[PDB]
């Protein structure tokens, strides 16, 4: 019972907001990155950057205010604040971009604290860790868009700017540069993410119609205890349901809901390894079969060359203001068009 | 960069003559042009003629000239093909045709040079955009 | 309950109201004229409307070195005049 | 009892392994002819004329397509929505390359799934269980509806539907990105709300559940053994995961109640599907996403771009590009 | 053609027919609990 | 405070009104003060769309939906759908505005002041959910109300100005209708015609004799109807095949709504006859069309011969065929040849768009009309940005066809919804497990295993 035990019981006391000595890293800086996303969205400019007004003080609204990412200049500078780019300048340094990676910094590191709770909430408490492990998805997801993504590239400026329509932006940007719909790994992603939100709205309607009358109630919330041993719906008749709606069914409990955390994490684990690999640009474009066919045979036809003139056309319309560190002029006339449009 | 008297200072005629227009004369001449003319040239081009656009040196180019205010006056009134030779004002809006076309119906002298001051000043802060079409957006 | 006062009596209490109905409209009127005098753009280093472009300007003030930056940025406000 | 009496006890009878009923009467037929012809289509189908301006486009395996480009390809343009069943063409060379399996496949398909929702409802009813699974699948059904029905009913064709493949239906994404700016229209926006929220919602509930499994087993067996099915007793400790979830956020951002939370777990994911399905299907009378191009203006007139401007290049791209061979006049009206 | 219509027109009713005519023979009645539903 | 809380009526609070189910004066209540609140948003959008309301542009370009359907009506306007005297709109406005307080008196006495249940009260106004000869008799009350108003509608065709008439001969105008169609073998034909392309189901009515004569039709069909079910019982067949219920009533009524809002949806979308263009705007059809036969007008004025113009593609560029035969625009707007319109149906023949006539014959109106309505074409962003989803800021504008299909598509849609849930939980209260299963009676414990 010396100082660092007196520490220990003070931070796990049992109060609103549980502190914990994950905490000490958690709080901080998920209040930073939270903060920095606030302030910059309402106060701070992407002109210098990117050419763009990103803030409320600006005139954009919800949906166009970002803090947009650093200037391709500026590489994968740490960009500290008292870093030789700012020099200890704020303003400078907010002009400079310095926010986007005061907000994935202290942002991954909040994500390690949140993580690190997870387990000491567990811990306190007598449960498995599995939420943490759980939890372990968005971290992949995280680590892999707004670090590894723009490390593998030539700079931040082409990570994710935080803001929606920024975000709708990479979106747009993996399609045309990356082909990412075609990629099997996003597609897993797709399919863990689409599952999840089936299962969820599946199991969650499923309990909800096999539930035992518990009560008198025709709102039928309150005829359920939390210490109530028995289970408050019928597996059983679930099982038959199900059984003789689409020819399988859950049988076992403990299963079902392993299942339910391994579908939505899986995806997300997938999707991360994709964009690990367009880090590099080692992209699932194309089909060289396709190509050649093509390329040989001007009748030969497919969704798939269908979308990549989509591509083409999103590549050489959005690059220019999209990557004005370029320098781009494209004339009028190499412009890839179709008739009349 | 702001919306100087200078940018404000347009041709009256074709000799040489310009005429300094005020904010809020600039401001009503988006909001007329708004009204009855951009369902057709939002951003100074044609929708249903892409081929004319409202750049001025494209004005200047027509028949009589149309890259001052007595030209875009006149042409509100009785408007013509880009050579002069023939008079539209049965497909094509004007105080003229004010029947046929009734959102002309209310806009007065005073309106018409308005709308004429937007066409001439906002290629001078668009640049390009003015006319461009999508290419330029 | 972990031992703090509930909610639902703090915010119904007299005390709660004397207090914040002073509080929280000092922090909006501050917030207002932290706009309004114009200490945001400052601080921030955001453009007034009419600083995004010097008057016959069209190129975007876009930073192009690393370490040479911030005076980088300067050069791009002198040009304002 | 008589013939008639007899058979309606068996389709309607709780005892057959799946469960037929009156809903199940038109489902199989409607069902088993969607998927007999969608497979032979995509296995053998020749090119189709999706945008009827005699540019076949290639479907099906046999044709030069894998799985990820292959696609029943979309009834031409021409027919728009008429009604082109197998007796309206000339012959089935004819029916082939207007893109009629597309339209057999997808009406038998959304009948079929129509009385799969009924035949949810149906059963329940049989076995005296509470009636809303098939609001549920609800929303899935009414997605489907949106890109296969509604879509093509407002923009005036068939043609325009969503393609059965999986590189048709990036291609749908795309051109429906390029017209309507989905990704800016709130329905799409609650639509995302909806299933990264489903697939939160999902993992953490199955994590939660997983996490407080009450000890029934020893370490070299699947914890799994430690539930029976049937067995009367709950198969995890709801007070301990409420505890621990209570503490991660705090107490009253925490369900305690099991009812209350399976609710929860159904009607986020259905509703923000229903708004899915409803964006699709009111972007089909074209009612845009939110259009902020050129929104922010300095003092001179100059714009100065946001993100949103960004996104316009990009749709641009994606709008010229898109049927390169199918437009003569300047204005994509449909 | 006119042979395939006349076939697929008369399997759709004798389909259509069935459910018709099997959620009008007793319908309600047809679950485990209260039968009386008329 | 009878059945107000969850403990003595078994509804939580967010259900609420399903504690009005058996407190019929109550009930009443409920339904006469929404039924205000129905005539007050008529009213009171009435007069706000007067009040923001410019003569001179057209409706269309100023987001309104109510003044549309009273031009419609042939009040207001003259020909070409000018308007003439705004006094009829104001009227209509007042009129309804002045009409919900009473109403909403009505609604909010029998809701807190009047007896709570009716049947101790009054025989003739009390009700029993489960007296089918009760319901059958307020379902014919009712029926015989439904039938008075289309035969309004006939009246103010017939006998009080008549109807606005785009296709009147000269022009769209204000017709009195004399000869309403009465042949059934047309009127339920119109029934029987298929919603796929070219057919368009009722959707397709395109005369307004054909209309005046529907209602006509439907207004004894109401009547007599409601007469039937007041003087009858419902059959033992309808006895052995519907749930006899308050909900499940509900759910029908739930049914036929979500129907007949996606039958709303489609007319405002494709018709314009009793959704004129003059006030609702061009169909998309409609503008599509007019994109084709404008660039056909301004390429011909140039010296270009339409007809035998060849497209990249190998079809006319302005000019091809149906798969049927019949001469149609070209480009995308092939898939719109089912369209037809005032102003393009002059240059049609009998094979279709006649090429003499295309050369020879445009009028400048013609010109016009397919500018306008090519340059309204109903695309627009959620902020009333016109046009396509790349257009840049200028132009405020969505085409009311627009609103109100998309709004009637949401509605219809969430109806549908209702109606499975209603239909379903009337279904398993009657059966009485709608509050779960009895674990002492579980059904399937009782059952076969599957396998
Ligand atoms: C008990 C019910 C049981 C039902 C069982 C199933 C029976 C078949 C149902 C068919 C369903 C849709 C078929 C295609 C609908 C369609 O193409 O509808 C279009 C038609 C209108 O057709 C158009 O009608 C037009 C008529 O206009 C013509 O006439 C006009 C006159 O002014 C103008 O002149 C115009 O220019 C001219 O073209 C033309 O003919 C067009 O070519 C034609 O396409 O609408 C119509 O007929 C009527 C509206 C139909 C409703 C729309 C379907 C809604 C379904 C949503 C369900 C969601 C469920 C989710 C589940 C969870
Ligand atoms: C535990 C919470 C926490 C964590 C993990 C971080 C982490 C970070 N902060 Mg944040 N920050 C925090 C809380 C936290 N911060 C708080 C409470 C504030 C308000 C004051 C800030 C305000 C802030 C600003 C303004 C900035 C950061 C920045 C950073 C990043 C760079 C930090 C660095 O290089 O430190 C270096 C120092 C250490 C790692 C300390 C270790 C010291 C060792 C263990 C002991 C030895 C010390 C020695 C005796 C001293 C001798 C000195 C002598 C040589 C003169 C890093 C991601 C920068 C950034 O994000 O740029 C984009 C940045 O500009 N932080
Ligand atoms: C169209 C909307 C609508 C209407 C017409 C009703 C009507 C009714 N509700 Mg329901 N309800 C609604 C929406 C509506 N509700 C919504 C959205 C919810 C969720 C919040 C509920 C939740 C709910 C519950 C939980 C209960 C009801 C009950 C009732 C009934 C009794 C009300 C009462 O006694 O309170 C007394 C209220 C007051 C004394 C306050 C004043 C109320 C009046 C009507 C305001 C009048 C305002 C108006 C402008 C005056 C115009 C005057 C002018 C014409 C001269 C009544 C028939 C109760 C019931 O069923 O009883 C058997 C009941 O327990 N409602
Ligand atoms: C004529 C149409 C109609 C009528 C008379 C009823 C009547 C009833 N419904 Mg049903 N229902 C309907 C249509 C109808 N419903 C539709 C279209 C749906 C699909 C969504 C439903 C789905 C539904 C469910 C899931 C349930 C009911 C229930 C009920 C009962 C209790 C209702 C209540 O008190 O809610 C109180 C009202 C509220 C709590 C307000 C809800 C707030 C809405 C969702 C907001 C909508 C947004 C608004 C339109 C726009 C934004 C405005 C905002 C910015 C201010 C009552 C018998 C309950 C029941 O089963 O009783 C037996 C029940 O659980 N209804
Ligand atoms: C049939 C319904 C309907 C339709 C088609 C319209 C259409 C229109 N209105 Mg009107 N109006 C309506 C009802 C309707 N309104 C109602 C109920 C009110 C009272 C609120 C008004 C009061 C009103 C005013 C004061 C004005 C209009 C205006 C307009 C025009 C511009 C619309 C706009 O920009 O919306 C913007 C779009 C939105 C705000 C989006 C709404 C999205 C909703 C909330 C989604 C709800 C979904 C569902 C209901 C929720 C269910 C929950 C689920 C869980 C079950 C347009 C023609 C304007 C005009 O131009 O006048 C000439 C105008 O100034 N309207
Ligand atoms: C619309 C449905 C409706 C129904 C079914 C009822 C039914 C009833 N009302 Mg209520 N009430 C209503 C609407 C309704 N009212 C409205 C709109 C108001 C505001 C005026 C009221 C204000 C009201 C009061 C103050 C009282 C009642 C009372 C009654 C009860 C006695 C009726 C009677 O004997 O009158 C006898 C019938 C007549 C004298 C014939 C009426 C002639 C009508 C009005 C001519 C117009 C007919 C035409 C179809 C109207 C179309 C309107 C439409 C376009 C909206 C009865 C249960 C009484 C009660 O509950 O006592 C305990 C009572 O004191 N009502
Ligand atoms: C609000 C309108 C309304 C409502 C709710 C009712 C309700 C009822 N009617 Mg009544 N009826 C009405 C108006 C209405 N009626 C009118 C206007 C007339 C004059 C034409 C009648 C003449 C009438 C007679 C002669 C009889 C009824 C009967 C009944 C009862 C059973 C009917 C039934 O089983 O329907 C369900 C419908 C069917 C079973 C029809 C066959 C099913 C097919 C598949 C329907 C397919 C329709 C299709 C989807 C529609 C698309 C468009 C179509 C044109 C192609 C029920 C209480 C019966 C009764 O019991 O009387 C006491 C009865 O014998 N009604
Ligand atoms: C960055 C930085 C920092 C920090 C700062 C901070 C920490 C800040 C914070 C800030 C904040 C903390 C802010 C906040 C704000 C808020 C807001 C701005 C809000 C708004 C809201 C709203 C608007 C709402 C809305 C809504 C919703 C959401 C839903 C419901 C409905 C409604 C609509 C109402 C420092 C100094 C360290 C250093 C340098 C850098
Ligand atoms: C029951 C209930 C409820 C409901 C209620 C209601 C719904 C009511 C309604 C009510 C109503 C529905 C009302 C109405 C009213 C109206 C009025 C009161 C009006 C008046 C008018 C006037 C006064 C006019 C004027 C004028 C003229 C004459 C001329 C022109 C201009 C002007 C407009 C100025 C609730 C939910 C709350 C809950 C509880 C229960
Ligand atoms: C006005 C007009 C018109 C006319 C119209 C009409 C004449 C109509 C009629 C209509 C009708 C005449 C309708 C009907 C309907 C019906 C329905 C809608 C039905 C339903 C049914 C149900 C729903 C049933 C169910 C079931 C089954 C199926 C089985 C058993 C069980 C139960 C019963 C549940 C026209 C177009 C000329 C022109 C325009 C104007
Ligand atoms: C295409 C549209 C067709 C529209 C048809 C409209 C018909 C309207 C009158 C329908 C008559 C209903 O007649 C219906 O059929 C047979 C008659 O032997 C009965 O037959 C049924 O009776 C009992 C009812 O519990 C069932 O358990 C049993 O399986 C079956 O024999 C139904 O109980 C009867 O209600
Ligand atoms: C990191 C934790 C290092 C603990 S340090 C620890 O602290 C005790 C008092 O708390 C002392 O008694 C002990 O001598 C010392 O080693
Ligand atoms: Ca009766
Ligand atoms: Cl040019
Ligand atoms: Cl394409
Ligand atoms: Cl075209
Ligand atoms: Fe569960």
């Amino acid at each position: 019972r010396g100082w660092f035990d007196i520490l220990d019981d003070w931070l796990k006391r049992d109060r609103f907001v549980f502190v914990g000595w994950s905490g000490i890293l958690l709080f901080p800086c998920a209040y930073l990155a939270l903060g920095g996303w606030l302030t910059g969205t309402t106060f701070v400019t992407s002109w210098y950057t990117h050419g763009l007004a990103s803030s409320y003080l600006e005139g954009c609204n919800f949906l166009t205010v970002a803090v947009s990412t650093p200037a391709n200049s500026m590489g994968h500078s740490l960009l500290l604040l008292w870093g030789p780019e700012a020099q200890g300048d704020f303003t400078r340094w907010c002009q400079l971009g310095g926010l986007w990676t005061f907000i994935a910094l202290h942002g991954a590191f909040g994500l390690i604290g949140f993580m690190l709770r997870q387990f000491e909430i567990a811990r306190l408490v007598g449960v498995r860790p599995y939420n943490a492990i759980a939890f372990s998805a968005p971290i992949a997801v995280f680590v892999s868009v707004f670090l590894i993504y723009p490390l593998g590239q030539s700079s931040w400026f082409f990570a994710p700017s935080f803001g929606v329509a920024a975000i709708f932006r990479f979106l747009l940007f993996f399609q045309g540069f990356h082909n990412w719909t075609l990629n099997p790994f996003h597609m897993m992603g797709v399919a863990g993410v689409l599952g999840g939100a089936l299962l969820c709205a599946i199991h969650g309607a499923t309990v909800e119609n096999t539930l035992f009358q518990d009560g008198e109630g025709a709102s039928t919330f309150r005829a359920f205890n939390p210490t109530q041993a028995e289970e408050t719906y019928s597996m059983v008749t679930a099982n038959r349901f199900w059984s003789q709606i689409f020819g399988i069914a859950f049988s076992n409990k403990r299963w079902l809901h392993f299942f339910m955390l391994f579908v939505p994490v899986t995806g997300l684990w997938m999707s991360a390894i994709g964009v690990v690999g367009l880090a590099l640009n080692l992209r699932s474009y194309d089909f060289i079969s396709q190509e050649i066919r093509a390329a040989e045979d001007p009748e030969f036809e497919t969704f798939y060359t269908k979308n990549l003139l989509l591509n083409e056309g999103i590549r050489a319309w959005m690059a220019p203001q999209d990557q004005p560190h370029e320098n781009f002029v494209f004339p009028e006339e190499v412009l890839p068009r179709g008739n009349a449009l | 960069a702001e919306l100087t008297p200078e940018v404000l200072t347009v041709p009256l005629n074709s000799e040489g003559k310009t005429i300094t227009l005020t904010e809020k004369q600039y401001l009503e001449g988006k909001r007329l042009f708004q009204y009855a003319c951009a369902s057709c040239h939002v951003g100074g081009i044609t929708k249903t003629n892409p081929s004319l656009d409202l750049r001025t040196e494209t004005l200047a180019l027509a028949t009589p000239p149309r890259d001052n205010i007595e030209g875009l006056v006149d042409y509100m009134k009785n408007p013509t093909t880009y050579d002069g030779e023939q008079e539209i004002a049965e497909v094509h809006p004007s105080l003229r045709s004010a029947d046929i076309f009734p959102k002309m119906r209310n806009l007065t002298e005073k309106d018409l040079v308005a709308i004429a001051g937007h066409i001439l000043v906002e290629p001078k802060i668009l640049g390009d955009k003015w006319g461009g079409g999508k290419v330029y957006y | 309950t972990t031992g703090e006062r509930p909610f639902s009596d703090i915010i119904t209490s007299v005390r709660y109201w004397v207090i914040h109905s002073i509080t929280i409209p000092a922090l909006f009127i501050a917030g207002w004229l932290f706009v309004s005098t114009g200490l945001a753009y400052d601080v921030f280093g955001t453009p007034r409307p009419d600083s995004y472009y010097a008057q016959e300007q069209r190129s975007i003030p876009l930073v192009t070195d690393r370490f040479e930056a911030k005076q980088q940025v300067e050069t791009f406000l002198e040009q304002l005049k | 009892a008589n013939l008639w009496e007899r058979f309606c006890n068996w389709v309607t009878s709780t005892d057959n392994r799946l469960y037929v009923g009156w809903f199940g009467v038109i489902m199989i037929p409607t069902l088993l002819a969607a998927t007999i012809c969608f497979v032979i289509a995509f296995i053998a189908a020749p090119p189709v004329d999706i945008d009827g301006i005699r540019e076949p486009v290639s479907g099906s395996l046999l044709y030069g397509n894998n799985i990820i480009t292959g696609a029943v390809v979309p009834s031409s343009n021409a027919i728009g929505l008429h009604f082109y069943p197998i007796w309206e063409a000339a012959s089935l060379d004819e029916w082939l390359y207007n893109g009629g399996p597309y339209q057999l496949i997808i009406f038998h398909f959304l009948l079929g799934a129509s009385c799969y929702m009924g035949r949810q409802w149906e059963l329940s009813y049989r076995l005296g269980m509470r009636p809303w699974i098939c609001v549920a699948y609800s929303a899935p059904l009414a997605s489907a509806f949106a890109v296969f029905l509604i879509y093509p009913i407002g923009q005036g064709s068939f043609s325009d539907g969503m393609p059965l493949g999986i590189s048709g239906t990036f291609n749908f994404m795309i051109v429906f990105q390029a017209e309507h700016n989905i990704l800016m229209h709130p329905f799409h926006q609650l639509g995302v709300a909806g299933v990264f929220g489903g697939a939160l919602f999902c993992a953490m509930h199955g994590s939660l559940v997983t996490s407080s499994l009450i000890r029934e087993t020893t370490e070299t067996e699947s914890a799994n053994y430690g539930y029976k099915f049937g067995q009367e007793e709950e198969t995890y400790n709801i007070v301990a995961a409420h505890g621990y979830f209570g503490r991660l956020i705090f107490q009253y951002a925490s369900f305690n109640n099991s009812r209350s939370l399976h609710f929860f777990l159904a009607a986020w994911p259905v509703v923000g599907v229903w708004f899915a399905a409803l964006g699709i299907s009111t972007m089909a009378f074209n009612l845009n996403g939110f259009n902020f191009n050129h929104s922010v203006i300095d003092a001179k007139g100059n714009v100065i771009n946001t993100w949103a401007d960004i996104i316009n290049r990009a749709n641009l791209g994606m709008e010229v590009m898109h049927e390169r061979n199918a437009h003569n006049f300047p204005l994509d009206l449909a | 053609m006119e042979t395939l219509k006349i076939t697929v027109y008369i399997v759709v009713t004798f389909f259509v027919l069935l459910f018709v005519f099997g959620f009008l023979s007793g319908d309600p009645a047809r679950n485990p609990k209260r039968k009386d539903l008329e | 405070a009878t059945n107000r809380d969850q403990e003595s009526s078994g509804f939580a609070w967010w259900a609420g009104n399903a504690r009005l189910i058996n407190l019929s004066g109550k009930l009443l209540g409920a339904h006469v003060a929404h039924a205000g609140l129905i005539v007050f948003w008529a009213g009171a959008m009435t007069l706000f769309e007067l009040a923001h309301f410019i003569p001179e542009k057209p409706m269309y370009e100023q987001g309104l939906i109510l003044i549309p359907h009273i031009a419609t009506l042939g009040w207001g306007v003259g020909p070409g759908g000018e308007v003439v005297d705004t006094f009829p709109f104001f009227v209509v406005g007042v009129v309804h505005l002045i009409s919900s307080a009473v109403l909403g008196f009505g609604g909010v006495y029998h809701a807190i002041r009047g007896p709570e249940t009716l049947e101790e009260y009054s025989s003739f106004f009390g009700y029993d959910w489960k007296d089918k000869n009760k319901m059958t008799t307020i379902l014919g009350f009712h029926l015989i109300v439904l039938g008075i108003g289309a035969l309004l509608l006939v009246a103010k065709a017939m006998f009080f100005g008549g109807l606005y008439d785009t296709w009147a001969p000269g022009g769209g105008d204000v017709r009195v209708i004399t000869n309403p169609t009465l042949d059934p073998r047309v009127i339920f034909g119109y029934l029987l015609k298929s919603p796929f392309g070219g057919e368009g189901w009722i959707v397709s009515v395109n005369n307004l004799e054909d209309v005046v004569g529907g209602h006509i039709w439907i207004g004894l069909i109401c009547i007599a109807g409601g007469i039937w079910h007041i003087l009858t019982t419902p059959f033992g067949w309808a006895r052995r095949a519907f749930i006899w219920s308050g909900e499940a009533y509900l759910s029908y009524s739930l049914g036929a709504l979500s129907m007949m809002g996606f039958i709303a949806t489609c007319f405002v979308w494709f018709n314009n006859t009793v959704y004129p263009s003059e006030f609702y705007g061009p169909t998309g059809p409609e503008a599509s069309q007019a994109q084709a036969m404008t660039f056909l007008i301004r390429d011909q004025k140039l010296g270009a011969n339409v007809g035998s113009a060849q497209g990249p593609t190998g079809l006319g560029k302005y000019l091809m065929r149906s798969p049927t035969g019949e001469i149609i625009f070209g480009g995308e707007t092939m898939r719109f040849w089912d369209f037809r319109g005032p102003w393009l149906e002059p240059l049609r023949g009998p094979n279709g768009l006649d090429l003499n006539k295309i050369k020879n014959d445009i009028q400048p109106w013609q010109e016009r009309r397919a500018a306008e309505y090519m340059t309204h074409a109903p695309l627009g962003s959620l902020n009333s940005v016109g046009g396509v989803a790349t257009e840049i800021n200028s132009v405020n504008f969505v085409s009311p066809r627009s609103w109100l299909a998309t709004s009637h598509f949401v509605l219809a849609f969430f109806f549908l919804v209702g109606h499975l849930w209603h239909a379903g939980r009337a279904r398993a209260a009657a059966a009485g497990f709608e509050k779960g299963i009895d674990r002492e009676s579980e059904p399937v414990l009782s059952m076969p295993s599957l396998d």
